[PDB]
């Protein structure tokens, strides 16, 4: 029971800046593992 | 640099537990690139050889 009129001209969507550079530059290889734990190993290389 | 080549050397040899430096803290060597250096190898002193 209202008589006034209305019109929509533009409706934007504001968004925050987000760019994955650390993940894109360095973490290039993905290895999904189907086990419970993952082993990472290192060996020293110093000699008297 | 003019007519003198410049090279920077930062080498590391490790002895005991930690690694050390070849050259001292801040030194500079004036030398020739055509210098003569002899690689001399002595005699082995074991029975098998």
């Amino acid at each position: 029971s209202m008589y006034t009129t209305a019109q929509l001209l533009a409706a934007n969507e504001q968004k925050f800046k987000f760019d994955p550079l650390f993940l894109r530059l360095f973490f290039r290889e993905s290895y999904p593992f189907t086990t419970e734990k993952v082993y990472l190993s290192q060996i020293p290389g110093l000699v008297n | 640099y003019g007519d003198v080549a410049i090279v920077v050397y930062s080498g590391q040899y490790v002895e005991n537990g930690v690694k050390k430096n070849f050259l001292p803290d801040n030194t500079m060597v004036l030398g020739n690139t055509q210098a003569r250096g002899l690689r001399t190898y002595g005699c082995i002193q074991d029975a098998d050889a």
